[PDB]
């Protein structure tokens, strides 16, 4: 953090101080898809 | 079920110069820290 | 003195997606004018106190 104070800041040296940095990124861990329970396909070879 | 978003809050650093010291105090803006970057 | 506001543009612009992301940073440094201006603001409000 004291080398974020120099990557926002694009300067070589630290002034005297209190500086924003960034934000929180909380990176999601698993997917849900969630479709209902149907056993019938579609009659797409009736219309072909 | 209802949807609340994730990743909020800001980070703020505290320090001295680089002719000074290289210790940071951090502060976590709007956010409890006892639920609780890389 | 007035109410002092902090706006990103990280959460306000992008819906949270890998594109918006990758893309924010061809239009560069304007989000970097808008950050720079808010504190500036909220400097001169706590030197009116």
């Amino acid at each position: 953090p004291l080398s974020e104070t120099k990557c926002t800041l694009k300067s070589f040296t630290v002034e005297k101080g209190i500086y924003q940095t960034s934000n929180f990124r909380v990176q999601p861990t698993e997917s849900i898809v969630r479709f209902p329970n149907i056993t019938n396909l579609c009659p797409f070879d009736e219309v072909f | 079920l209802d949807i609340t978003p994730c990743s909020f809050g800001g980070v703020s650093v505290i320090t001295p110069g680089t002719n000074t010291s290289n210790q940071v105090a951090v502060l976590y803006q709007g956010v409890n820290c006892t639920e609780v970057p890389t | 003195s007035m109410t002092k506001t902090s706006v990103d543009c990280t959460m306000y612009i992008c819906g949270d997606s890998t594109e918006c992301s990758n893309l924010l940073l061809q239009y560069g440094s304007f989000c970097t004018q808008l950050k720079r201006a808010l504190t500036g603001i909220a400097v001169e409000q706590d030197k009116n106190t």
